[PDB]
RNA sequence: AAUAGGUUUGGUCCUAGCCUUUCUAUUAGCUCUUAGUAAGAUUACACAUGCAAGCAUCCCCGUUCCAGUGAGUUCACCCUCUAAAUCACCACGAUCAAAAGGGACAAGCAUCAAGCACGCAGCAAUGCAGCUCAAAACGCUUAGCCUAGCCACACCCCCACGGGAAACAGCAGUGAUUAACCUUUAGCAAUAAACGAAAGUUUAACUAAGCUAUACUAACCCCAGGGUUGGUCAAUUUCGUGCCAGCCACCGCGGUCACAC
RNA sequence: CCCCACUAUGCUUAGCCCUAAACCUCAACAGUUAAAUCAACAAAACUGCUCGCCAGAACACUACGAGCCACAGCUUAAAACUCAAA
RNA sequence: AGAGGAGACAAGUCGUAACAUGGUAAGUGUACUGGAAAGUGCACUUGGACGAACC
């Protein structure tokens, strides 16, 4: 019943782990893009069609941060997609920047900031996602006050919604069966269901990384 | 049994007839430039890329000058059937003669049998050739004959344009037309087994248009056309009349030269079954006769043959059947097949102590190791005459050694003595050596006035009471035989001889 | 083995083996009209060719799934503990389920009877000399299993850094091999999966087709073959054969009047 | 086979060998004669409990493996081919 | 691969070992001996008989 040990399996697993840790690719290697063919030479995968124009027009976050003192710590950065989708100020307040030293132009790396999406800031700074995207723009120092200027519109949102027909009927029948005679319509509380827009930035910390 | 056979369609209606390309077959003698001329026409070189520079296969190529279907027949005497098949399927025969040989005469006979026009190509350039052909019923236009003769130089590519012009003119005169619609009628040019594409047949379409999924029957075989390719391997979506095509999808490998007919659907099988039944009946009749002939009463070389194509196998089998030395050694054909040497061939050779001959086929390391383990001899050749020579060598090896008798000396008896030695009376012949010398080791024979009485070795050779091994000419010697029954007279003769074993070579000749 | 039957012998009784009768599956012979459905290489031997994994405003995610094979084989089930995953986010938990621990878990062979360290105590040093086994240890051979499905493998070296070498046990197909042999079809319209916020895109999964009497269902104005005919066991007239040719599942037949060829 | 002579041997001592138609071919223990007694013969038919053994004939008191002071041995002990019997 | 064994095939040859008291009753173990079944010694068995009052 005693399984014969499989030493080579563990040996190969450790060797693979060590090789991956030592030979891990850099951000510049991963996110390099051939603007003539719109492909990443690291893996030779074409970018999606809808991004093509952006790849040909906009710039990356580090592509802007590399031309600022201390790599732009404290500056405000926005995204073109946010500007085209939402009218309220959507941007990031930089708190830490880790550029990739292996990039000749130092136009790659990670960045951390406090997100202010549609006028609402976040209590803590966190890693900025979609840094490598050709979607970013820099808020001017003289325009920071004007751009961040936003009056919070009242949150005039609905509170409860009607139940689905069969569920409402079943709940009413259960009420009657248990003896309740209340005519109050069953309602579904949607206040706790905060509907974040699909372009709300996600937790870059939990996001994975491409393999080498 | 009801007749379910699929028969050739009746001759096409004149309205349905449509002009088609011509089928031209290049025939001639060994090394007369047929392959070189075809290479010049095809704009590609393949004569150089061959094993020994010998055409051992009949290949069909669609050349675009107009379009023609050129068939390269082998020039060797071995593949006679192959040449005949070309004559059977061709519309025009280009007879290539180097500046008349046996195979040229055979090709002329084949063309006469097929009733096909002949264009003479005097390669390596002529009047002597035409004058000789006058005897073989090939008359040139200079001699009032219909056959057009064109002197050409294939190596230098001279006068080939006029040769093509003459071919096109003859094709136009023939007015070759066929129905490009309806059930397909064609002929198999070759059949083989590709390890990736299965059983494949090189065929020529004679009537109708062949398409993927068409159900065909040829001999005892049938197919649902799976891939139609050309000489280059590229798939072709249609096969018009007078177009070579490699067809894949045969459930069984057809024999070369068998007609291919299209049928409505696979449940083809019935047709095949019927044909099989017919063959069985024929065999059964023969069997019955043989069986009745029995019932009224009441140095063995076994060869396996594995060839690349059925045509080459047929040629080798025809060569084998020309064996006439059965008395000295019996040549038994255990099994013949198409494809690389396989486990069944090795098992058959091991069972019958035979030898496998592989013509243009391979044998993997596993097969070779198995043959070595089982004592099987696989002999792979790429040239037919090399295989023939190897078979002749094996047959000669099977033959017993031939004893050569060389006379060494001759002695005439003079007197007969009776010597009492060991309580035994030994007759001793006093002999005088006349010509040559006598040796104890060499054998002797006794001659009585020309008759041969005894054959053997002396039990004791003694001269002047002394044993001497070799007695020179003129020396007296007393000779005693091991056989006491032999009687010695006054006028008997003795001839000494040396026997040497010599290698015996097979009397069979492949020609 | 049953509602049993034939067969030992000059005959009876008993014991006993063998075979018959029944139901499936595969292959072979002969034969075969159609429709629907189900099922479908012999082979862990080698593979030509075409396809089978993308999606998506770039990052990510997936390609670890589905699909396949049965080579190997008490990794499958129960309990304890608790990873990864889903419930947006903690769920101060639920579901699902790895590793680890305990238990249970195929067949034949004892002409496989000893294994040879297979145990315990101590924090450790180290000490004790034990542990399993005829209630089958140890070993050899065989085999996928306990089937809403599960286990194992993924060309071989159990593993796979590495080496051998260049991989269809994915689909269609082929070579070899075997008694054994499905199309080199179409579509993502349905469901499932992957991706996306989504319209949707992709999928040889799958769906809808193709071939095959392998099976079941149903029918046809016309269209029926195969086997058998001494007994078991339903059913033979006349010729020929002459212990020959031949037949038989068992008992047996055939030597000039054969219900058995 | 019958007659005569003699040896190993039969006997004693010390070790081995470990086999028999070693069979009363009828296992040990406890109990019954009630019946439905009971294939045949033999030495009547049975019940409870336990152990050992058996599963067509022949191959086969055999081969191989293993153990033994046994070395032409003893114990355990097969299989293949064959038959429709034994 | 030279050979040994078993079974079948079944001949011919040399005897007649077993089945009747099989003409020496048969057999077991064992030892020796023999062309062959087999013979003999020793002990054992009835899967033989001793005729079943006296005579
Ligand atoms: N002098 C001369 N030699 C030629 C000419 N054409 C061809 N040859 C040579 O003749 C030889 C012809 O033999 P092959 O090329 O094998 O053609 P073949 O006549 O079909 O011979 P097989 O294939 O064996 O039947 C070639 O090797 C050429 O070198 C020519 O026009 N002039
Ligand atoms: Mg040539
Ligand atoms: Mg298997
Ligand atoms: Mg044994
Ligand atoms: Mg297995
Ligand atoms: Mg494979
Ligand atoms: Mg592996
Ligand atoms: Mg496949
Ligand atoms: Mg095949
Ligand atoms: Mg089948
Ligand atoms: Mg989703
Ligand atoms: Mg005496
Ligand atoms: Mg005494
Ligand atoms: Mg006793
Ligand atoms: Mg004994
Ligand atoms: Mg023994
Ligand atoms: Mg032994
Ligand atoms: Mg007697
Ligand atoms: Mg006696
Ligand atoms: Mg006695
Ligand atoms: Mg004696």
């Amino acid at each position: 019943k005693k399984v014969r040990p499989r030493l080579i399996a563990e040996l190969a697993r450790r060797v693979r782990a060590l090789r991956e840790q030592l030979n891990r690719p850099r951000d510049s290697q991963l996110y390099a893009v051939d603007y003539e063919t719109l492909t990443r030479p690291f893996s030779g995968r074409r970018l999606p069609v809808r991004a093509w124009a952006d790849v040909r027009r906009e710039s990356r976050l580090l592509q802007l941060l590399g031309r600022l003192p201390l790599f732009g710590l404290g500056r405000l950065v926005t995204r073109k997609s946010w500007l085209w989708q939402h009218d309220e100020p959507c941007y990031w307040r930089l708190t830490r920047v880790r550029p990739d030293y292996t990039a000749q132009n130092l136009d790659h790396g990670k960045a951390w900031g406090i997100l202010t999406f549609k006028g609402k800031t976040e209590s803590e700074a966190r890693e900025i996602e979609h840094v490598m995207y050709h979607d970013w723009r820099l808020v001017p120092k003289h325009e920071e006050e004007a751009f961040t200027a936003f009056t919070p519109a009242p949150e005039d949102s609905l509170a409860s919604v009607p139940y689905p027909p069969l569920l409402r009927a079943m709940i009413i029948a259960e009420r009657q069966k248990n003896g309740d005679t209340s005519t109050e319509e069953p309602m579904l509380n949607v206040q706790r269901i905060r509907m974040e827009p699909w372009d709300y930035p996600a937790k870059q910390e939990d996001k994975g990384r491409a393999k080498g | 049994r009801k007749n379910k056979d699929a028969v050739r369609r009746p001759q096409a209606d004149p309205a349905l007839l449509t002009p088609r390309s011509p089928v031209v077959t290049i025939m001639g003698h060994v090394d007369h430039g047929k392959t070189t001329l075809l290479d010049k026409f095809r704009k590609t070189q393949v004569a150089a890329v061959e094993t020994g520079g010998i055409t051992q296969h009949i290949g069909a190529f669609l050349v675009s000058l107009e379009k023609i279907t050129f068939l390269d027949t082998p020039g060797h005497a071995a593949f006679s059937a192959m040449r005949a098949r070309g004559a059977q399927v061709t519309d025009i025969v280009v007879l290539v003669v180097a500046a008349v040989m046996k195979q040229t005469v055979e090709s002329i006979q084949h063309a006469k049998d097929a009733q096909v026009p002949i264009i003479l190509a005097v390669n390596k350039c002529p009047e002597k050739v035409k004058k000789e052909l006058l005897a073989y019923d090939v008359v040139c236009e200079d001699y009032g004959g219909d056959v057009q003769a064109v002197p050409v130089s294939a190596l230098t590519g001279d006068n080939l344009m006029a040769l093509a012009e003459a071919t096109v003119a003859l094709a136009e005169m023939l007015e070759l037309k066929a129905d490009p619609n309806g059930p397909v009628e064609g002929t198999v040019i070759e059949s083989f087994t590709d390890k990736g594409r299965g059983l494949v047949t090189t065929a020529i379409i004679q009537r109708g248009t062949l398409r993927k999924g068409s159900v065909l029957v040829a001999g005892k075989c049938w197919a649902k056309v799976r891939l139609m390719f050309d000489e280059n391997g590229k798939t072709i979506d249609e096969a018009y009349p007078s177009m070579p095509v490699g067809i894949t999808g045969w459930r069984d490998l057809p024999s070369a030269g068998e007609e291919i007919l299209e049928v409505e659907s696979e449940p083809a099988r019935e047709v095949v079954d019927w044909r099989k039944y017919e063959q069985e009946q024929e065999k059964g009749q023969e069997d019955l006769k043989i069986i009745e002939e029995k019932r009224k009463e009441h140095n063995v070389l076994s060869v396996i043959i594995k060839g690349d194509v059925d045509g080459s196998v047929e040629a080798i089998l025809n060569i084998i059947d020309t064996y006439d030395a059965s008395h000295e050694c019996e040549l038994e054909l255990v099994h013949f097949g198409v494809g690389d040497v396989s486990a069944n061939d090795v098992n058959l050779a091991e069972t019958f102590d035979g030898v496998i001959y592989g013509f243009n086929v391979n044998a993997g390391n596993v097969i070779q190791q198995s043959a070595a383990k089982k004592g099987v001899k696989i002999k792979l050749h790429k040239i037919i005459y090399r295989l023939v020579e190897d078979l002749q060598e094996e047959l000669s090896s099977r033959l017993p050694c031939a004893v050569e008798e060389h006379p060494v000396g001759e002695a005439s008896i003079l007197a007969t003595f009776s010597v009492t030695e060991g309580k035994k009376k030994v007759p001793v012949a006093g002999c005088r050596v006349q010509k040559g010398q006598l040796e104890k080791q060499k054998k002797f024979k006794l001659t009585r006035n020309g008759h041969v009485i005894w054959k053997g070795s002396l039990t004791s050779l003694k001269h002047h009471k002394d044993d001497i091994s070799i007695v020179k000419t003129g020396m007296d010697c007393g000779l005693s035989l091991d056989e006491d029954n032999m009687e010695f007279q006054v006028g008997d003769r003795i001839v000494c001889y040396e026997e040497k074993q010599i290698q015996a070579k097979t009397s069979w000749d492949p020609g």
